[PDB]
Order: structure tokens, then C-alpha cells, then sequence
């Protein structure tokens, strides 16, 4: 063997930032999309007090 | 000569199919049975009616289902990443389409049970708003095959 | 291709290349194909001592001139965690019996590991063993550089350490700094959209 | 307060994977791999000269912007029944200008020390354009904030005053003098800027 | 040679166009049921005109698969690198421009059932909207498309 | 030949699989103290034909260790470098669908024990909804029993 | 002298400028619509004149899309790595603009309706105020476009 | 011989200016529109006067254009990495100046109509505060243009 | 010959073990002594019998310690380098199972003695669900003892 | 020649411990005086009694002590590295351990002070549930002085 | 044989020695200080003894001067690896042992001035737990001045 | 000899003195400058009296400008870095004191001088608690001035 490496992600010192990108944007997006999808406003109002 | 631990890819590819699907057609059960149970004090003759959206949203299970061992099948050790990953964002995508299905559905089998305990026409109506939902998750199912046997 | 070794005792030195190509005219030649297999080499420069070494591969008189590269190795303590290391700077050439020296790119490390670069010579697509002045009508192309001047108990490379550490400071620069900036511009927003609107007149 | 209590949740994230890469620094024996030499040897002032003027700038005008709302809203709220209150108390808004005004005094003075270097070789190579550059966004830094906490205190105190005011004129008198207290504020970060640049230089 | 994972920023376009498309047709049909369910109380005379928010959600959620399937056809193993980062682009943008315009026929459309409810002529500035918002899908579309076949 | 460190999936994927379960069960257990004590007032002669939630949880239990002891099974610190990975897939996906069964069998059993405080005839219908989210549990059990035998 | 990886640059700016031209449209139409929605309750003869801002939210869509296909007609594999900088900065920087402009048109839009309700000739001061912050939108597009080219 | 991503700092300083412009406009518009919109059913006549803070914001708007045309057309590749940092600094600290001149001046803006509906006497202290921010701005802008080229 | 950082994991192990099981108890004992306090005012009786879950918290008391003699008995200073890791999930999953077991006793023996308040009988059926929540500590420990035997 | 940084693995352990003992005091003694507070305006007869789990307040003081000294005294210049990790994780153990129980001790506190303001003779039952939580602080005193002695 | 540039640690360590007792301090000034200032009028005789806490307070900032000025009089470049962290540990445990002193402190004076406003006897429990809290920092001292000198 | 650009430390530290005293301070003069504008107009009387804490914030200002001349005195170009560390810690820690001294003055000045405008005969103690406030500022100070001159 002699202790050989494989390349692990040869030139990885920038492909790297642009999966650290990539993993952001992603972020942000699907935070946007869970706080206005966890916390969107029905109105749910004027029959609400019919089944209630 | 693969790339590193090609094959998790894939076995996290059919846990993102279970992982979302289960949110929504949890979510789905979840709020229907608040509308439901809540509402049948007064006229629970529509007990019948409001079963519908339950089944309804199991379908999103179903799916999730097929998705699910269409992977496990496909799944090996020397994958060389160009299946695996395919799998990763088939469950991913899969997975959160049933979410967005059963979250949909949810609210508006709440809203249309809600409306129907006045006025039973509504049922029918109602349960095509549904049907638009899971014409989504066909979506997501369809893209979930082609990705699965891609 | 098997790697080449300096057998005195015990062995002392190891290096393996894929390739590697040396101009002389900017007329690149290929002595890997005439190395790692080859068992013929003039090693008569070489020596060897604990820190303080020689190195000499000597080749044929090609193009009517008798080729050697050169190395001097040498331990460097670092009291920082009181830890031998390696660092290269250096490469002396001759050719027809003339003598030049060539800069070395960022070659260091840990003595108790091996080292590797991608690419390694004086053009920047390449490595970076460039020197000072001195653009020559020579060329060092090496893919694949592995080294371990040091420590060598065995035949046997010790792991190699990534030359690119974890990161490109290059970019890391404008990284931080943009960082810096959108946090500022963060606060910014959230005060920008502290606005909200008012309620009817009062009439 | 959902929005931010995600900015509060990748804040604990950000921390939470500092304190893992921390440990596992040592845990793996990572060889001094984040070499803060490194970094600062392949950092470049012209990030720290930039920085002070923009910042000194941007932070005395933001400051400035708090300070014209707060006493500007206040003043012409209080006019609605009371129009004499302007007559005396729209000279907050010239005095928030005036810290703007020294804001920009420390710009110019930052901007009289900036230039280029465009050399490669970081070793001893520009060794008073760190010192010089450190002390530049040094003195932005401490321009900015010191301009942004006299603006937000001004704007308030401004606003009490301006509605103290309406109920009797004569108290302007006798509280109009909080302001030079903040005028202080301004004064010493102008100063303590000035020792900044006073003894710097790039080399 | 080739740079790594560069047959998959496409696969992650797919997944990402499903992904926001999704979102936006489950808000969508969520918001618009919630009001039609609750003026078919009143008026269930008019739930099929009310029906056309949800057809045309329907229809973005075509506008989503419609890049999903030509990103999924347009995909092998040996993508040279920038075919791959366009159906990424491509994905992800029309996935969110349908979830915006999602967003905005959910909500005027239970604010335009709500207001439709005393009036049926309000039905043709809610379909002037409405329309308006697929052509805001359809243009995220057209992008996805000119991107996917760059 | 396998490298170090690789048996670390094993526990992960163990502990993974009846921690979320456990999670999942304790919100149950935890909306039914309040709701079998709200019943308790006005029909405290029905609070045992309410106790079947707190089985489910139970079965939910089941459900996550039988998945968990299977994984201890094959683990070992020679692991083939492919079945532990499957052992972290499995683990987390019954764990998370024991969540996602965990809230939706909670707001679900709390929505019917309060409707049927007042209905005697939900009986059925609360507990046939209930049986659903025990069915996405199964199916939650049937891809880690999948990925325990691959 | 040209880094790889350049399309991405290009792509991402298209992807970016459509993305936040969708987003500013979707909040104009959504807050509009709304406010017209609840409008026309009363007043029906107000549409002609409350459409003006769906029809400038169109127009800040035409500006994300113009973009768009520009950026992309400048695109492939090996780019310079120079213009696509350009590329990746306007069409981030025009598309915000955009998500700015867009959104204080839907905040004065909601305004605007209620004011118009019982005093017809504000008209004058809702479409004053709605052409000027859309010239901000095309203040913002003159630099987009110079970059484009530059 | 230069550093890479030379223009890219460039191309960021001129987004940087547009954008934080674009936000200080769109806020001094979007608060001032709604002050006027609302306020003129009771006071009509200070319609043709409340233009004032409108082109106020316009103004700090126009602090763009100057400053993101000295770079666009003043941008280029060969750069010794010290201009481009210059124009990145510059943008920002030019661009956010004038964003936290529209934060003042919308709200202004806001305060003054309503103050000068009340009576009309407090509108030239209104409009002293309001050349004020226009200063500020202004005071950007010319640290900006020593930038430009120091 | 080992790497100098062997325990690490062992003893952080016991620590989550037994740190987790002590959060659980004390939130358990918390819930309970908040309810307890409450039911004793109103009167006096069961104030000695509403111990039991109390004494239900310590048995999630005696788990973590039980599963803390099992780490410091299996612990050395050269661990084969594949249990430690054992240790440390061993310890997380019961500890957190212990919390499980925690908050479920408290908040439903919480519910339980005001429950009882006005109802002697809801007693018995409280502590049956009480005695469900130490099945799930009991189902933990199971995983933990496996754990242990390895 | 033992590795360098070595006796902190010992120093911070000792820290540790005693801080996380800090804390949980001063949040004993917080409620605690709040409580003491409340009774005292009506029932003085019962200040010195009060007075009892204030004394209570300080054993998770004590405890720390204990654990932090005796790490102190085991510190040396050159460790051994098996002995240090225990340190560590016995101080955090017993010091996160205690602050839960001072989080117990304090709300339990509230309980029993709400508890006898109308009946003195709570007292006993409030000194019980007392005594059930300061039992998990000796816990981790136990487990943290074995792993100091492993 | 010492890694170089210790000394900083210690520099740290008095740093935050000082930094977390003045915190502390602050804490408690501001809470008893806006506590007397609004009930000396009702009750002007406990003037005189309200300034009780406040020199405690004191006595925690004391605290941090002097194990700031102990670490200034053992720091030096010239330690032996083995005693600057000593300083960074000591500090940060006492430093955070005066902010819970200060915190608990604050509060227990704000429940207990009006405790004794109310009715004056409640005093001597009242400084008992001042004397507490007190009785925390000493043992905050003792580790601290244990490690500072060892 | 003096390593490469070793005056960083200090030159950061100058800057930290300073800015954090800029907060102390600025607060300082914010709260009680407003607080007493709004009493100036009951009674003004007793202004000069009630602003005593403002002048006083302006000392904790003077506290920074002590320790900022003190750190650009001794900066210079041949720095060993251990002055500089001195240096940062030094303005770090008197920064911060005056950061909380500020808010306790700031806070507590508000309360004092409300109180001693409800009744005169307060106004010295309201000082003494205002002094204590300074002789934390002074412990700040003091820390500084021994690491400025070590």
C-alpha cells in the first residue's frame, strides 16, 4: 500500500465555498418558506363562532 | 475509483422519502382530527363525509411507499455515485412534495368540513380541492420513477 | 511505477512522481518513463547524515549536457510544540557544467508526515517553483509530488498532509470581510424594516 | 418575534459547530493547521484602509439619521398645539448634522493615508503597511461606533426636551446643556482617532 | 478531468423546481380553499367559479413539471459542467417564481371569494389578476426552459 | 480491512431509532394527562375506552427497539462499511416516523377525546383515524426492517 | 488566465435577478389584490383605476425577464471568468432593487385603495406616487443593463 | 500579473451602491405614499405639496446613478487589486449613507403630512428637516467621489 | 501506541448518561411538585399519595446511575477505541429517554392531581398511565443494557 | 515528555463543575426569595421554617466544592491524560446535574410556598418533594467522584 | 520546553475575572436601586437599611479586582506551560461566580424591599439570604485562590 | 527582536478602550437625560441636583479616554506582543466595566429621579447608590491601568 492517497476532492479549496454557498441559499430559502408556510393567516374569521 | 460513501447518498435518499411524507401526511392527520372531532358534536351524521380526507391523505404514504422501496431495491455497495445520488434527490424531493400535499390538504379539508357541517353540498367540492393536492403528490410520485429507474 | 529510495543502513529518503518533464531549449522531456524502473542512476552527489543531507540525481549528457538536480535538507525545530519539521527553498540545477539555483513554492510540514502538491514547477497553472529573476528556458513539471525527507523508519509513506490546508485564504480575505459587512447591512435591515404603518387621521 | 429567534438560531448554530471544529481540532491532531501567522502574514491592509473610511462614514451618517428622525418627529408632534417649540429646538438637528461632520473630519484624515502596495512577497516585505493599516480601520471602527451612540443618545434626550417644551418654554434653558455631554462623546473618539494616525506610516 | 458532481447540479434544479413549486401550489390551494370553503356557506352558487384559483394553481405545478421532466430527460452521466449549473438555476428559480406567484393567488383569492360573495361582478378584476399571475409562472418557465437547453 | 472508526454508525443509528420514538410517545402520554383528566369531569365512566392511545405508544415503543436491537445485532467493530451506514439510515428514519406518528396521533387523540366528551358516537370513528397514523408507523417500521436485512 | 466554474456566475445571476423580479411582483399583486378584492365591494367603477399597479408590477416582471434572457444569451463553458462576474453581481443587484421597489408599491397600493374609497381625485396622488418609485425600478435597471454589457 | 477576482470587487461596489439606494428610495416612498394616501380625504389641498419629501427620496435615489456609473464604465480587468477594494468600500459606505437617509425621510415624511394636515403652519421646519437629510446624503456622496479614485 | 485521547469519549459518555437522566427527574419533579402543592391546598388527603409519580422520577433517578456504573466498569485509559463511542451513545439514549420519561410523568401526573380535584376515581387511571411513562424509561434502559453487555 | 497543554483538561473541569454549581444556587436562592417574599406578608409564623430550602440553596454550592477541590488537588504538572478526562466529564457531569436540581429546588420552592399559605401543614409534604430533589445532586456527586478515582 | 506566549491566557483570565463580577454588579445596582427609589417615600426608615445589598454587590466587585490584581502579579511571558491557564480558569469561574451572586442578589433585594415595606420584621430573613448569596462568592474565592496559587 | 507588524493587539485595544466606554458612557447620558427633561416641567427646581449622573457618565468616557492615551503612548513599531496583549485586555476590560456601570446608572438615575421628584428628601441616597455605581467603574478602571504598565 504504502500509505498512498486517493485525491479526496482535489482543488477543494474553492469547490468547498461553493457548496458552503449553495448550502446557504438553500437555507434561506427553505426558512422563508417554513416560516411563512408554519405561520400563515386564514382570516378565519366571522364563522369561526358557528363551530365553536 | 467511486466517490466516498457513494452508497449513503442512496440510503438517505430513502429516509428523505419517509422523513417529509411522514410530516405531511402527519400534519394532514393531524389537523383534521381538530376540525373533525371538534365539529361532529352537532351534526356528526357527515362522520361518513369527513372519512374521506383521512384515506385522502394516506395516499401521500402510499407513495411514499413505492418511492421508498424502489430505492432499497436499487441500493448497493459499489455504486460509483451516478445512481445514489439520483436516489438522494428523488426521496428529498419526493418526500417534501407530500409534505406540501398534505399540508394543503389539511387545511383545506379543515376549511371545507368546517363549511360543509352547515351545508352538505359543500362535500363534493370540498373533496375536489383535495384531489388538486394529490394531483401533486402524482407529480412528485411521477418524478420519483423516473429518478428511480433513470 | 515503483518508488525510488536512498538505501544506505536504513533507508533514508523516498519520492514518487506520475510524471515529470524538464526543458532545457523550453523543449520539455520526459525522464519519468527513464525513472521509477530505471535501475541506473548517478547517485555519486548523494549523502545523507541526522538533519544534514545532500541530494543528486545526475542523468545522461542529453542535448550535449550533462543534467543533475539538488537538494539540501536540513530539520528545522519549531518551539511553538517543540516539533522537527522540513521546508524546502530551493533547487540547484546544473547543465553543461554551468550552475544556476531556482526558488521552491510552499513546501513544509510536520517531519513526522510525508508531504504532497499536485503540481509542482515554476509556471502557475502548474506549481510554483519559480525563482528569483532568472525565467530560464527550463521547466521542473512534476504531477503527483510526494516526499518524506524525513522520519522514515520504513518503506513505507507516512500519510501525506494536504498542502491547501483547509480553506483558500485568497478568497477567505473577501470572505470575512464581506461577512463583516452583511452582518453591519443585517442590522441595517432589521432596522430598516422596523418601519410599520399608522392608524387613521385625526379629524 | 419568530424572525428573529432564527437569527438567534443560527447564531447558537454558528456557535455550536465553532465549539465542535474546536475540539475536534485537538481531538484528530490537527498540526497547528490554523496558523493565525498565516493568516495575518496573507491578509492586505487595503481590506483595513477601506474599512475605516467606510465605516467611519457609514456608522457617523446612520448615527446622524437616528438623531434627525428622533428630534424632527418630536419637534413637529409637539407644534401641532405648541408651534413656538421649533423656534428653539430645531438646533438638535444642526448639532446631529455637526457629528456627522465630524464623522467625516476622521474620513478625510483616514483618506489622507491610503496607497497601494501591489508586491507579492509577504516576508519583510510592507511591515509598516499591517501597523499602518491596523490602525486605520482602527480608527474607523472607533469614529463609527463612538458617532452612532452620540446620534441615538441626542435623538432621544432631543425628543424629551422637544415635548417638555410644550408645557413651558423656559425649561429649554436649563436643558439644552445634555447635548454637550454627547458632543463629548464625539470629541474623545475624534481625539483618540487623531493619536491613531498620528504616529503610523505604510512601509 | 471532468470536475466532481458536475452531472448533478442539474438533479438538484429538478429537485429544487419540485421542491419550491410545491410550496407555492400547497400555499396557494390552502389560502383560496380556506376562503372558498367559506363563502360556499353562504353561496354555494358560485364554488365552480370559486373552483379557478385551484385550476390554475393546478396549472403552475404543470409550469413546475413541465421543467421538471425536460431537466430529468436532459440528464446522463457525462455532463460537461454548465449544462448542469444552468437546470440548477433554471430549477430553483422557477420553483420560487411559482411559489411567489402562489403566494400572491392565495391570498387575493380568498380576499376576492370574500369580496365576490355580495357581488359576482368582482369575478373579472379576480380573474384579471389571477391570469396575470400565471403569466408571472409562465415567464419563470420560459427562463427555465432557455436555461435547460443552454 | 475496514477502517477505524467505522462501527460509530451503529449506536448512532440505534440511539437514533428509539430516541425519536421515545420523544414521540412522551407527547403522547403528555396531551393524554391533560385530556383523560378534562373527561374525567363530565364522563369519567368512558376514560378507559380512551386509554387506547396510550397503547399505541406503547406499540410505537415496540415498533422503534425492535428496529434498535436489530441494529445492536449487526453491529460489530469489523462492520463491512455499507451496513452500518443502513443501520444510521434505519434508525433515523423509524425515529422520525415515530415523531411524525408521535404529534399527529397526539392533536388527533386530543381533537377526539374532547369531541367525544360530549358525542358517544365518535367512538369509532376518533379510533379508526388513530388505527391510520398506527398504519404510517408500520410503514415507518417496514423500510428500517428493509434496510436491516440489506 | 480564466478560472473554471464561470458558468455558474452567469447562471446565477439570471437565476437570482428572475427570482427576487418574481418575489417584488408577487408582493405588489398579493397586497393590490387584496385591496382591490375588498374594494369593489362598494365601488365597482374603481377598477379601472386600482389595475394601473398589477400592470406595473408586469412591467418590474418584463425588467427580471429582460435580464434574464440577456444573461443568458452570454453564456456557455469556458467564459472568461470576467463578464460573468459582472453578470453575477447585476443580476443579484437589479432584481433586489426590484424586491424593494415592488414592495413599497404594494405598501402604498394598500394605502392608496382605502384613500381612494370616498374621495375619488386622490387618483392623482396614488398613480403620482406609482410612476415614480417604478422609475426607481428603471433607475435600477440602467445599471443592470450597463453592466450587462460592460 | 494581478490577483484574481480583480473586477469582481468592482462589480460589487457598484451592486452595493445600487442596492442600499434602492432600499432607502423604496422605504421613503413606500412610507410617505402611505401618509399621503391616506391623509388627503380630509385635507385635499396639500396634495400638490406633499411632493416634496416624494422627490426628496427621489433625490437620494439619484446618489446611485453617479457613483455606480463611475465604476461600470470605469471597471476593468486589469486592476493592481487595490482600486477594486477602493470601489467595493466606497459602494457600501456611499450606498448605506444613503439608505439610512431614506430610513429618516420616509418617516419624515409620514409625521410632517400629518403634522401640516393639522395645520399648515409647521411645514417649513417639516421641509428644514428634510434639506437636512438630503445633506446627509450628500455627505456620502462626496466621500464617495474622494474614493473614486484616492 | 493508542492515541493519547482514548477516554474522551467514555467519560463523556457517563456524564450525558447521568446528566440527562438528572434534566428528566428534575423537570418530573418539578411538574409534580407544582401540582401536588396545588391539589394538597384544596385538601388534604392525597397530599401522602400523590408521592407515587415522585417516586417514579426517582426510578428515572436510578437509571442513569445504573447506566453510569456500567461505563465506569467497562471504562479504562487504553480503550480499544470502538467502545468508547459505545459509551457515549449508550449514555445519550438513556439519559434522554430518562428526560422523555421526565417530562411525560410530570405534565401528566400535573394533570392528573388537578384532575382529582373534584373526582377521587381519576386516581387510579392516572397512575396507570403514569406506570406507561416507566415502560418507555424501562424500554431505554433495555437499549442501555445492550449497550452495556458489548 | 507528555504531550503539551496537558493539565487543563483538569483546570477547566474544576471550572466547569463549580460553575454550572454557581448557577444553579443563585437560581435556588432566586426563587427561594421570591417565595420567602410572598409568604412572609401574611404568615410570619413560618419565615424560619421558609428559611429551610434556602439552606438547600447552598449544597449545590457545597457539592461543587467538593468535586472542584478535589480536582484541584489531583492536578499536578505533567498528568497522565486518563486520569484528566475524567475530570472533565465528572465535572461537567455533576455540575449540569446540580443545576437542574437547582432549577427543581427553586420552582418547587414556589410550589410549597403557594402551598401553605393557606395551611401550615404542608409543610411536611413541601419539605418531602424537597428532599426528592437534591437526591439527584448527591447522584452526580457520586458518579463524578467515581470517575475522579477510576 | 514552554510553548511560547502563555502569558496571554492569563492576560484573558483577569480580563474575564473582572468583566463577569462587574456584570454582576451592574445587575444588582440597577434592581435595588430602582426598588428603593420608588418605595423610600412609603417607607423613608428602611433607607438606612437598604443599603445592605448594595455594598454586597460591592463586595462582589471587589472580588473581581482582586483576582484580577493576583493574576497581574503572576503573569509573565516567563510561566512553564502549566500555570497561565490556571489564571484563564480561575478567572472565568470567579468572574461567573460574581454574575450569578449579582443576579440572585438583585432579585432577592427586589422581592424583599417590598417585603419589608410591607411589614418590617421580614428583615432578618431577608439579609439570611443575602448572607447566602454572599456565602457563594466566598466559595467561588476559595477554588479560585486554590487554583491561583497552585 | 520584535516580531512582524506586532503592534496589532494594541492598536485593536485603543479602540476597544474607547468604543465600549462610548457605550457606557452614551447610555449613561441617554437615560437620565431624558428622564430629567421629562420632570423639568413639575418642578425645576431640583434639575441641576438631578443631573449629577450625567456628568458622571461623561467621567466613565474620561475613564476610556485614560486607558485609550495610555495604550497610543506606549504603541509604537517595535512591539514584543506581550505589551499588546496587555494592551487589549486592558481596553477590553475597562470598556466593558463602563458598559455596565453605564446601565446602572442609566437605569437606576431614571428611578432616582423620579423618586426624588415625588419627594425631596431622597436625593443623597439616590447619590450614594449612584457613587457605588462609580466605584465599580473606578475597579474597571484601575484593572486597566495595571495592564497598561505591566
Amino acid at each position: 500500500p504504502y500509505n498512498l492517497a486517493y485525491k479526496y476532492n482535489l482543488e477543494y479549496s474553492v469547490v468547498f465555498n461553493l457548496v458552503l454557498w449553495i448550502m446557504i441559499g438553500l437555507a434561506l430559502a427553505v426558512i422563508i418558506t417554513s416560516y411563512n408556510i408554519w405561520n400563515m393567516d386564514p382570516g378565519y374569521d366571522s364563522i369561526i363562532y358557528r363551530m365553536t | 475509483n467511486n466517490p466516498e460513501y457513494s452508497s449513503f447518498f442512496g440510503v438517505m435518499g430513502a429516509s428523505s422519502a419517509m422523513v417529509f411524507s411522514a410530516m405531511g401526511a402527519a400534519y394532514g392527520t393531524a389537523k383534521s382530527g381538530t376540525g373533525i372531532a371538534a365539529m361532529s358534536v352537532m351534526r356528526p351524521e357527515l362522520i361518513m363525509k369527513s372519512i374521506i380526507p383521512v384515506v385522502m391523505a394516506g395516499i401521500i404514504a402510499i407513495y411514499g411507499l413505492v418511492v421508498a422501496v424502489l430505492i432499497a431495491n436499487s441500493l448497493t455497495d459499489g455504486i460509483t455515485l451516478y445512481r445514489s445520488f439520483l436516489q438522494l434527490g428523488a426521496g428529498l424531493s419526493v418526500g417534501l412534495s407530500g409534505l406540501a400535499a398534505g399540508f394543503a390538504i389539511g387545511i383545506v379539508g379543515d376549511a371545507g368540513v368546517r363549511g360543509t357541517a352547515q351545508q352538505p353540498r359543500l362535500f363534493v367540492g370540498m373533496i375536489l380541492i383535495l384531489i388538486f393536492a394529490e394531483v401533486l403528490g402524482l407529480y412528485g410520485l411521477i418524478v420519483a420513477l423516473i429518478l428511480s429507474t433513470k | 511505477h515503483p518508488p525510488v529510495s536512498y538505501n544506505d543502513t536504513a533507508p533514508r529518503i523516498l519520492f514518487w512522481a506520475q510524471n515529470f518533464s524538464v526543458a532545457y531549449k523550453d523543449e520539455w522531456k520526459d525522464l519519468t518513463s527513464l525513472t521509477f524502473g530505471v535501475e541506473n542512476l548517478n547517485l555519486t552527489g548523494s549523502f545523507w547524515n541526522d538533519s544534514f543531507a545532500m541530494l543528486s540525481l545526475t542523468y545522461e549528457p542529453l542535448f550535449g549536457a550533462t543534467v543533475t538536480f539538488k537538494f539540501i535538507l536540513a530539520s528545522r525545530f519549531y518551539p511553538v510544540s517543540a516539533r522537527y519539521w522540513f521546508a524546502m527553498e530551493r533547487l540547484e540545477i546544473h547543465s553543461n557544467g554551468s550552475v544556476a539555483h531556482f526558488n521552491v513554492s510552499q513546501v513544509t510540514g510536520p517531519s513526522i508526515y510525508s508531504f504532497h502538491c499536485e503540481y509542482v514547477s515554476s509556471v502557475s497553472k502548474k506549481g510554483n517553483l519559480l525563482v528569483t529573476n532568472v525565467p530560464s528556458v527550463w521547466q521542473m513539471t512534476l504531477h503527483n509530488f510526494q516526499i518524506q525527507a524525513f522520519n522514515v523508519t520504513g518503506e513505507q509513506f507516512s500519510y501525506a498532509s494536504d498542502c491547501a490546508g483547509f480553506f483558500s485564504p485568497g478568497i477567505w480575505m473577501g470572505l470575512l470581510t464581506t461577512l463583516f459587512m452583511l452582518f453591519i447591512f443585517t442590522y441595517g435591515l432589521h432596522m430598516i424594516l422596523s418601519l410599520k404603518t399608522m392608524d387613521r387621521f385625526d379629524d | 418575534t419568530g424572525l428573529e429567534l432564527l437569527y438567534l438560531g443560527i447564531f447558537v448554530a454558528f456557535w455550536a459547530c465553532m465549539v465542535v471544529v474546536g475540539i475536534c481540532y485537538t481531538i484528530f491532531d490537527l498540526g497547528f493547521r490554523f496558523d493565525v501567522a498565516w493568516f495575518l502574514t496573507e491578509t492586505s491592509p487595503f481590506m483595513w484602509s477601506n474599512l475605516g473610511i467606510g465605516l467611519a462614514i457609514s456608522l457617523s451618517v446612520v448615527g446622524a439619521a437616528w438623531g434627525i428622525y428622533i428630534t424632527g418627529s418630536s419637534i413637529i408632534g409637539g407644534g401641532v398645539k405648541a408651534p413656538r417649540i421649533k423656534t428653539k429646538n430645531l438646533v438638535s438637528i444642526i448639532f446631529c448634522e455637526a457629528v456627522a461632520i465630524y464623522g467625516i473630519i476622521m474620513a478625510i484624515v483616514i483618506s489622507n493615508m491610503a496607497e497601494p502596495f501591489s508586491a507579492t512577497e509577504p516576508k519583510a516585505i510592507g511591515h509598516r503597511n499591517y501597523h499602518a493599516g491596523y490602525s486605520m480601520f482602527g480608527a474607523g471602527l472607533t469614529v463609527g461606533l463612538s458617532n452612532l451612540f452620540c446620534g441615538v443618545c441626542v435623538g432621544i434626550v432631543g425628543s424629551g426636551a422637544a415635548l417638555a417644551d410644550a408645557q413651558n418654554p423656559s425649561l429649554f434653558v436649563k436643558i439644552l446643556i445634555v447635548e454637550i455631554f454627547g458632543s463629548a462623546i464625539g470629541l474623545f473618539g475624534v481625539i483618540v482617532a487623531i493619536l491613531q494616525t498620528s504616529r503610523v506610516k505604510m512601509g
